[PDB]
């Protein structure tokens, strides 16, 4: 019973501790699965697809942002939209002053400064939202993972949402082979991971999967249904 | 819920404020109005008699433009700014869009602001529901009715307040083409429809007409106490 | 209970959950006419009376395995509806948060107010189907609408409910959990061995079923609750397969038959699931 | 509860803030304000509770004008700023009227400026009342300054501790009747009658005001005027 | 754990235990009072009937405009709080003519209703008072659309959220008209056909029974702009049941 | 609009009590004490001098960077008392308000005026709903033109006097004792006789004697008026002049 | 309904009965789980009703393994013949509509039983002090007439402070002084009805401060040990009670699971 | 306790004591270590590895604040973030300005000056981070300075924070770092965080490490790979 204490962000508890941020940690993970892994040459991004509303085309996790960065996300779809919308105005920003791509490792600190902002102050709420973006530029491919706690993660292979523990483990053990794949195999490999924390009764279809990728020379292309089948198929079962 | 975020959703939604308004127009004056084919009135009961008044100032009936005119029910104050406000507005669109002002057009601006008095936690919901009635850039009679919730429906025929449900359920158990033909039928059905709820006959009934295209013209005490005349009517010709 | 504008009095809440300012003749009429409002009608189906005498006196039991909990109830009915033919007797009438809008329908088909259900070769056994949130003085009315007052001792109740991994209490972390995973509590009288590993100590069940084990427990009635920690209560496979230990019980020994076509039901089940909103939540 | 916004009135229509307010300054200094035929004396007791102390660095009677004089009964920070901010009032009222202002409308002046802090929220009221001794056209004005922005005037009023007896030893003891020399010994004699503390000559500070304007009493004059 | 003291929703934006803000939830099922609605998206054009649940015979149907258009293609079918859904929807006209007007062509429908979600979710600057509600808005919106897509329908929530949903149903028998739908939905369906189903699932769901007053639809086709349907074309409907 | 006050007569500052007095005046003045530091101020008619305590309960720490002493002009000085943020804060301030009265007056602010903008700071806290109060007392000296010396120490409650001695801190009631005693018959205080009579004070009252490390002493002389702080170079021996007597 | 564990006899003829006061912290179940930790009474039957909201654990009073696997609900009650104790233990909160039947009731089982003493443990809102129990110490205690008339010799020696019962029409300068505790929870109408009932019984309460209560739960379970002397006197320097008082098992981790290593 | 909801309150005795619930986030977190030398200061902070996924060098706490100060932290790391964004334009507020280098002293108070700002306001909590601040040049030699949640400024000779801050201290203090050079220090440095490095409670941590000083001429650097890689050497070999 330290409920007094986990009712507003602007207040600390006596643990040194802050419990709407891990609050809106526990929300993330209530949206739905993804993939974050990279090679020496290709960032791809692997989502799970709202398979809920049948009848009715589903929803859109990886989002275009520019023609070298590409994001997912798995939390507040209101945060999520709020922050794409920052990413396409600072990036758009970026190439007019400098006419030059916006390199991650900087964005990416952008994005904690600004979430940062509510965590302090009264009256406001964490960005409940959990964002995976995958970019390429003169450094290299990179993933970087993002939290709601202000706080990003620098990862080569990451998984947020529903049962994402048993793809982590999976990445984590496959770590290995991922530094040498062509495009299909790392997308094989990352579809493997998100299908592992589908049951095992479930398949990864066109239907409910959103491969989306950026390479070297190809740009931030995302890959909707159908078009998706040459990755899908030719995939061994579990 | 308590205090804050003045507008807050109930736990099912029901936003307390809307309804906690809502039930302040059950204690508010009972008005009515009634669209007949070339004549609107609007009637409306004054049951806090307090004989030592000056009735020109308590009037319920205001008027809002050269075509329209409203009466209400609930917190008086809060009705009169309304107007006040709707008048500048009204006066603004003669400006700016020079034309008569439809009905309509000013129903729905008197809408906005009510409904616009729920954000901002700041501002409180308004305790006012009107009775918009007035000839049209055409002459066709209109008619349009209010809530605090920012709805503006339309009536053939309406009355708010103070037990308003049995005035309109005996409206429309009367309410036909043969009850509007004559003019002097259609505020007779007023008449009677607020005898059903006055107190014990025409004590303090005020109303007035507007008959197309000529003004506000007050239904006034006169000589033969027009009030009382059509009270008559309904006194010795009801058996 | 402030900030209607600037430098004001916030007046938190209160601890023992005491905001409730610690009774006008009008104010116990209403209370007459509410009370009356919100009845739990143990309303025989389609007849609709004739259940004045609660099941322990209206039907002698014997096995009354009850699901609380979307997915307790997916998964009971998935796994043993299908095994035998159970029809309805009567359900429950239920108002309230949950459960709203004209309770009377369809039988709310994607929804639940506690739809009972007996077997033909052995009618003894009572299965009471309902994720409803009964209010808290309700779970009292609805069982003693279906209990009473006189516990018998020759009937055995199985709960199953499903609360957040959040909720869940332990020395390490809630995300660093195995979850979904299963606990359990028994009553004083069950001497009947357990499958899956006792709560611990601190954490609690503050519920219905938590209402439905201490009826039980205090009138010496044995029971058992079996409960899983899962992430999202959504109808979800996974969570189903998380209470796959009780298929080995004393009490479920002669129900399931067949897995794979039960699987099959489930994704037919689930495939035509609620349209729950694409928020992520 | 209902006692703790400043912002809502009691279910008796009753600001008990206020009445808070007026409790704090109960529970001030002595102070006691005397009008005469000639002139107006204000006199009020320092409390230096230890010799360390300085009298005289600061003051607790404030001079406005030429002819206005300040004394309180409450807590001296929120009396100074009061003090430092009527100064701004007047000298407002000098710039754009090429004479000094007469006291009532500082006064006026005064009581609205509390007045709105009771009426903001967020603010505590001022918890401290105001006595004014005043000369215009040649005669004399008292005034005292209610914390709930109230303001009124006084042929002889006292504030601050055991307040009550004071105004009942003053309503058997003065009298339209009398000047200013003897009105400093009477006023005096009132601070004497609830003194608890023995009068020194250095637990005093007065100031009169005449045609020639405001002006204390030295030290030296109060030992002068103790004398007999 | 006992239960003791917390703030629920004090703050507007306060996030649930497991992660689920207060506001927003509340008002999804706010929602399940207002009108059934049904809207279907085929091939061949779409259709957006609704419940106008006549409270009283004193008032004429003509009044309660259940239904409007954004735009010449683009229609609209909303139910719940119609207040400030009516400031939903002349936004909705003010974007589409803004990109029209800077645009020379007709606003797309995807970016309509993308634009609308961007309205919602500006809940909480209490100080400030430009731009506020302090209130999510609590109706529900249906958008239907003729473009480069064609025939189009958009559901949104009262979440910032939206669907390239078709064949979607809100309303107080929302989730029973949905379930009925799904078994009745064809994927290649006639215009009429659609019209067809989607009242005679009115007809079964409403608590009053149906006639030309009790409910309206309109439809936008490849063919031409929006149309409200006139009374004489209810009646030439429901002739068949 | 804001978070707002907890309902409570000690919740928070602005309400008064049933006798309106300020509660958390008093927990800021009771606050005071933590950090467990008593700081003197005894002033003669050349020079006016301060004294405290350096704890320095770990020798990681750098003696130079830990102090007390701030000088505000190099005329003018002071000394803090309470929690060491706020102290810090305040010392900004007075720096800049005096700063700030040179470049709009054109003199050198007076120990007086100084003290009063202070005290005036302090009170306006009192006097809002999101303002904590800073819970630090702070104490001056300087010789302004004829006056010689003055001692002028401001407090959370926006009170502040002349003193020709005082003191602040946890010993603060028998400090004061032994002040008036000593002030009471002994009043010469040229300038060894003087404040290292003070000295004496704080000693006595504190704990056994002292070597200079754990003293820090600043001074202001009529004659030389700097603000300046001595030494153990110093300190050290004016300490062995006071344990001989 | 008190129905005991096993269909027996309390026979609770003259122990003396304690109730806590659901009030702000809970500071009367903690300072009562306390007094059962350091005393070790044993469960011997329940208290059945339909009042409380429904909680289930497994004997949160925990020692061995074995008494460890015993299910617990919202109300027990543990009872001591060895120094004349008997205890009722209340673990959730009050339904709403159902706090003063239930109070009635309870007074008429205890009627029916006839305890010795039934002495409350309560806490009221450190916020609603007036400036004269601001002052003070946070002990204040109420004894109904019956058993004051006996036992006030002790509290005359112990130096306690009774609480001034304040109108209850304040605003009438001739209305009665009259009972009022806020933040109360029952207290105030389980005292007017002892005094109706002309029962014996006791009402200790404090001014509690937020957030952890194990120092006023501490705190309280002193409070009633100089006067029950249900424990050795303490003699106030410890020596023993700083670590005597045991506290139960099931006070773990309370205010959350774990740091979630994914921000720090 | 209790009276803790807002940094604008006051304890019964007089504590804010929502400053010591920033004092026991601070607790929370992994040491971090900076030690003043002869002629340079060098830092060090262990990094606990959540996962073998994350990229090397994710999540840093040893930040390029200038070209001649570093800065290492300890707490929340997104306020870390926060007052390490901070403190690069607080330098280019008296670069841009004022030409020359900021010096330490005037840097931390600040700074500190900025984190006590937010330890006295309602509107807002205190950042729960500590950090250091380290530097050296020819004028001034080298300094180190702490800066705690609760507005503190202090120059160390040696110093640490986190949950190992004792052991870290009581490590530190055996040793004579005011007379030797970088060499003999970066040994130490890790010899120290592996010491008091827990892994039974926190396995799977990493150690990074940083430095400022005449080594590399007043510019703040990381540890070159092959000294940091024969320092682990050392450390490893210290058992």
């Amino acid at each position: 019973f330290r409920n007094q204490y986990d009712n507003d962000v602007t207040v600390w508890s006596p643990q040194g501790r802050i419990h709407q941020i891990e609050y809106a940690m526990e929300a993330v993970k209530q949206g739905s699965a993804t993939v974050g892994l990279k090679s020496k040459t290709h960032a791809v991004l692997v989502a799970l697809k709202r398979a809920q509303s049948e009848l009715a085309a589903h929803q859109k996790k990886i989002l275009h942002v520019d023609n070298h960065i590409g994001i997912s996300i798995a939390g507040l779809t209101a945060d999520a939209r709020l922050l794409c919308n920052f990413m396409r105005q600072e990036c758009l920003d970026s190439r007019f002053v400098f006419d030059r791509p916006l390199p991650v490792s900087r964005l990416v600190s952008l994005i904690g400064s600004k979430t940062q902002i509510p965590t302090q102050r009264y009256g406001r709420r964490p960005y409940g939202v959990g964002l995976l973006i995958a970019g390429y530029d003169d450094m290299g491919p990179h993933i970087f993972q993002t939290c709601p706690s202000a706080n990003y993660f620098d990862c080569r292979a990451m998984s947020i949402g529903a049962r994402s523990q048993s793809a982590r483990t999976y990445l984590e053990r496959h770590m290995s082979e991922f530094m040498e794949c062509n495009l299909n195999e790392l997308v094989k490999h990352g579809l493997r991971a998100l299908r592992e924390t589908l049951p095992a009764e479930q398949d990864l279809t066109t239907k409910n999967v959103s491969i989306g990728i950026v390479g070297k020379d190809l740009e931030f292309t995302i890959y909707d249904d159908d078009d998706v089948s040459p990755f899908l198929e030719g995939l061994e079962e579990r | 819920s308590y205090d804050r975020a003045i507008t807050v959703f109930s736990p099912d939604g029901h936003l307390f404020q809307v309804e906690y308004a809502q039930e302040a127009v059950k204690k508010g004056s009972t008005a009515v109005g009634v669209r007949g084919r070339d004549i609107v009135v609007l009637g409306v009961e004054k049951k806090s008699v307090a004989k030592l008044q000056d009735e020109r100032t308590v009037r319920k009936i205001c008027a809002l433009d050269d075509n329209v005119c409203m009466a209400f029910a609930g917190l008086t104050a809060d009705a009169r700014i309304v107007i006040n406000r709707a008048r500048v507005e009204c006066q603004s669109h003669r400006l700016t869009v020079e034309d008569p002002v439809t009905v309509e057009y000013i129903t729905r601006y008197i809408a906005s602001l009510k409904q616009r008095y729920t954000q901002s936690n700041g501002r409180r919901p308004f305790g006012i529901s009107a009775l918009i009635v007035g000839f049209d850039f055409d002459g066709t009679p209109r008619l349009y009715q209010t809530d605090p919730s920012g709805t503006y429906h339309a009536w053939k025929a309406n009355a708010i307040g103070r037990g308003a449900k049995s005035v309109r359920e005996f409206l429309e158990k009367n309410y036909t083409d043969e009850a509007i033909e004559t003019d002097d039928l259609t505020i007779k059905l007023v008449i009677k429809a607020l005898l059903e709820v006055v107190q014990s006959g025409g004590k303090n009934i005020e109303l007035a007409v507007m008959r197309r295209d000529q003004s506000l013209k007050i239904l006034n005490p006169e000589e033969i106490e027009k009030y009382v005349a059509e009270i008559e009517k309904e006194k010795e010709e009801n058996e | 209970m402030a900030a209607t504008f600037f430098g004001e009095v916030v007046k938190a809440p209160c601890r023992a959950g005491t905001e409730d300012e610690e009774e006008t003749p009008e104010d116990r009429e209403v209370r007459l006419q509410l009370a009356r409002k919100r009845e739990v009608r143990l309303l025989r189906r389609q007849t609709k009376t004739s259940l004045e005498v609660s099941l322990l006196e209206k039907y002698p039991c014997s096995k009354f395995i009850i699901a609380i909990g979307n997915n307790a109830v997916a998964f009971l009915s998935s796994f043993v509806m299908n095994s035998g033919v159970w029809e309805e007797v009567g359900c429950a009438k239920l108002w309230n948060e949950w459960c709203r809008t004209t309770d009377t329908t369809h039988l709310s088909s994607t929804e639940a107010f506690c739809v009972f259900y007996h077997l033909k070769s052995n009618p003894s056994v009572f299965l009471c189907q309902c994720s409803c949130y009964v209010a808290e003085d309700q779970q009292y009315q609805w069982l003693e609408k279906v209990f009473g007052s006189c516990p018998r001792k020759n009937m055995q109740i199985t709960i199953l409910t499903c609360r957040h991994v959040t909720d869940y209490k332990t020395s390490e972390s809630t995300g660093s959990l195995p979850s979904p995973f299963l606990r359990a509590l028994k009553t004083q009288n069950f001497k009947d061995s357990a499958c899956c590993p006792l709560l611990e100590q601190p954490n609690i069940v503050h519920d219905l079923p938590a209402a439905v084990l201490s009826y039980c427990q205090v009138w010496k009635i044995p029971a058992i609750l079996y409960l899983c920690y899962t992430d999202v209560m959504k109808l979800d496979l996974i969570t189903v397969e998380a209470f796959k230990p009780i298929l080995s019980t004393r009490s479920l020994k002669g129900l399931v038959k067949n897995i794979p076509q039960s699987t099959e039901i489930l994704k037919k089940l689930m495939t035509t699931n609620e349209i729950q909103s694409n928020i992520y939540t | 509860g209902y006692s703790f916004s400043l912002t809502t009135f009691s279910p008796s229509g009753k600001l008990v803030q206020i009445e808070y307010a007026l409790a704090a300054v109960a529970g001030g200094a002595p102070s006691v304000g005397i009008k005469a035929a000639n002139g107006v004396v204000l006199a009020t007791e320092k409390k230096q509770k230890s010799i360390l102390y300085d009298e005289r660095s600061v003051h607790k009677v404030e001079p406005i004008t030429k002819h206005i004089g300040l004394v309180y009964s409450g807590m001296g920070p929120d009396y100074r700023v009061l003090v430092h901010r009527a100064r701004k009032l007047a000298q407002q009222y000098y710039l754009v009227y090429q004479e000094p202002i007469p006291t009532a409308q500082l006064v006026q002046r005064v009581a609205s400026v509390m007045q709105e802090y009771t009426q903001s929220g967020g603010v505590r009221p001022f918890g401290v009342s105001l006595l004014i001794c005043g000369w215009n056209e040649g005669r004399p004005y008292l005034f005292q300054s209610d914390p709930s922005g109230a303001y009124f005037a006084w042929k002889a009023t006292a504030m601050g501790k055991n307040y009550v007896n004071g105004k009942t030893f003053l309503e058997k003891r003065y009298n339209e009747d009398l000047e200013l020399e003897d009105a400093i010994h009477t006023a005096i004699l009132t601070l004497k009658e609830s003194f608890e503390g023995q009068m020194t000559e250095d637990n005093i500070e007065v100031g009169i005001c005449n045609e020639a304007g405001f002006r204390r009493l030295t030290p030296t004059e109060v030992k002068d005027y103790l004398a007999a | 754990m006992f239960l003791t003291r917390s703030e629920y929703d004090r703050g507007v934006n306060t996030f649930s235990p497991e992660g689920r803000l207060f506001q927003v939830e509340y008002a999804i099922e706010a929602i399940k009072l207002g009108s059934t609605a049904i809207g279907i998206q085929t091939s061949e054009g779409v259709c957006l009937a609704v419940e106008k649940r006549i409270t009283s015979p004193l008032m004429e149907p003509s009044s309660i405009e259940k239904i409007v258009e954004i735009d010449a293609h683009i229609g609209c079918a909303m139910s719940g709080l119609i207040a400030d859904a009516k400031t939903l929807i002349d936004k909705a006209r003010v974007e589409t003519q803004n990109h029209w007007f800077t645009y020379n062509e007709t606003m797309t429908v995807e970016s309509v209703t993308q634009a609308v979600s961007n309205l919602a979710l500006q809940f909480g600057e209490e100080d400030a008072d430009p731009g506020a509600m302090s209130r999510p808005f609590g109706v529900a919106l249906l958008f239907g659309g003729v473009d480069e897509k064609g025939p189009q329908l958009f559901h949104m929530d009262p979440s910032g959220t939206f669907v390239q949903c078709d064949a979607r149903a809100i309303g107080s028998a929302s989730e029973g008209a949905q379930s009925s739908l799904q078994e009745v939905y064809h994927k290649s369906m006639t215009l009429k056909e659609a019209i067809k189903s989607s009242l005679i699932i009115l007809k079964q769901v409403m608590e009053e029974k149906l006639n030309a007053t009790n409910i309206e639809l309109a439809t936008v086709q490849p063919g031409q702009n929006f149309h409200m349907f006139t009374k004489e074309e209810l009646e030439e409907v429901i002739k068949d049941i | 609009m804001s978070r707002g006050s907890s309902a409570g007569f000690d919740r928070h500052i602005t309400i008064f009590s049933p006798e309106g007095r300020l509660y958390q005046v008093e927990y800021a003045f009771k606050a005071i004490n933590q950090g467990g530091l008593t700081s003197v101020a005894v002033r003669g008619k050349d020079c006016a001098v301060i004294v405290t305590q350096k704890k320095v309960p770990d020798k990681l720490l750098d003696s130079s960077t830990v102090t007390h002493l701030f000088k505000i002009t190099e005329n003018i000085g002071c000394v803090m008392t309470g929690m060491t943020a706020d102290s810090r804060s305040q010392v900004q301030r007075a720096r800049y308000e005096a700063a700030n009265w040179k470049y709009k007056y054109g003199y050198e602010i007076p120990v007086d005026m100084l003290c009063k903008r202070i005290a005036d700071i302090s009170q306006v806290y009192t006097q809002n709903a999101e303002m904590r109060p800073l819970g630090c007392c702070m104490i001056l000296i300087g010789i302004d033109e004829e006056q010689g010396p003055q001692v002028y120490k401001c407090d959370p409650a926006g009170y502040y006097c002349g003193f020709k001695a005082t003191a602040a801190g946890v010993k603060q009631t028998e400090s004061t004792s032994f002040l008036e005693k000593k002030v009471k018959k002994k009043f010469d205080w040229t300038f060894e006789q003087t404040v290292e009579t003070a000295i004496t004070c704080l000693s006595t009252v504190l704990s056994i004697d002292f070597k200079p490390s754990e003293i820090e002493v600043g001074v202001v002389t009529v004659e030389n008026p700097k603000f300046r702080i001595l030494t153990e170079a110093e300190i050290d021996a004016h300490l062995v002049a006071l344990a001989e007597r | 309904m008190f129905v005991p564990c096993g269909e027996s006899a309390p026979d609770l003829a003259g122990f003396t009965l304690l109730m806590p006061a659901v009030s702000v912290g809970n500071v009367g179940q903690l300072a009562m789980d306390l007094i059962i930790s350091t005393l070790n009474m044993s469960k011997i039957g329940y208290f059945y009703t339909d009042c409380l909201v429904p909680m289930v654990g497994n004997n949160p009073y925990a020692t061995t393994e074995g008494n460890s696997t015993e299910l617990s609900i919202n109300a027990e009650v543990y009872s001591l013949p060895s120094r004349k104790l008997v205890a009722l233990q209340l673990r959730s909160i009050f339904i709403k509509y159902k706090s003063k039947p239930f109070c009635e009731k309870l007074l008429s089982w205890v009627k029916s039983s006839g305890c010795a003493r039934v002495i409350v443990l309560s806490s009221s809102h450190s916020y609603q002090r007036n400036d004269l129990q601001l002052r003070s110490t946070p002990f204040r205690y109420l004894l109904t007439p019956s058993m004051q008339k006996s036992v006030q010799n002790k509290i005359k020696s112990l130096n306690w402070e009774e609480m001034e019962k304040s109108r209850c029409i304040p605003e009438i300068d001739d209305s009665e002084f009259c009972i009022r505790i806020p933040g109360g929870g029952i207290t105030k109408t389980l005292y007017d009805e002892s005094c109706s009932k002309e029962i014996q019984m006791a009402v200790l309460l404090k001014f509690v401060s937020e957030g952890d209560n194990i120092p006023d739960a501490l705190g309280l379970v002193e409070y009633l040990n100089e006067w029950l002397q249900i424990l050795k006197p303490l003699s106030d320097d410890p020596t023993v009670s700083a670590s005597r008082w045991k506290i139960p098992s099931s006070w773990r981790l309370l205010f959350g699971s774990g740091l979630p290593p994914a921000l720090f | 306790t209790g009276y803790d909801l807002s940094a604008s309150t006051f304890s019964p005795d007089g504590r804010v004591f929502q400053v010591e619930y920033a004092m026991k986030a601070v607790e929370n977190s992994s040491t971090a270590i900076g030690i003043r030398c002869k002629d340079g200061v060098v830092f060090g902070v262990e990094k606990l590895v959540l996962s073998k996924l994350y990229e090397e060098g994710s999540n840093k706490r040893l930040f390029n604040v200038d070209r001649h100060v570093g800065m290492a932290v300890a707490g929340l790391l997104a306020d870390a973030r926060s007052l390490a964004d901070i403190a690069r334009e607080e330098a280019s507020n008296f670069r841009s300005n004022f030409g020359y280098n900021i010096p330490l002293k005037h840097l931390a108070d600040r700074v500190a000056m900025y984190v006590h700002a937010y330890t006295l306001y309602s509107a807002v909590r205190p950042f729960g981070c500590s950090f250091m601040l380290g530097s050296y040049s020819v004028n001034d030699g080298a300094q180190l300075y702490m800066i705690d949640p609760s507005g503190v400024s202090y120059g160390y000779w040696g110093c640490a924070i986190g949950k190992a801050r004792q052991a870290a201290k009581t490590e530190i203090e055996k040793l004579q770092m005011k007379e030797m050079t970088c060499r003999d220090i970066v040994k130490e440095v890790a010899k120290i965080i592996y010491i008091v490095h827990d892994e039974v409670k926190d396995k799977a941590f990493e150690l990074e490490l940083s430095w400022v000083g005449e080594l590399t001429n007043g510019r703040h650097e990381i540890v070159p790979k092959d000294i940091r890689e024969e320092a682990e050497k050392y450390a490893k070999e210290s058992l």
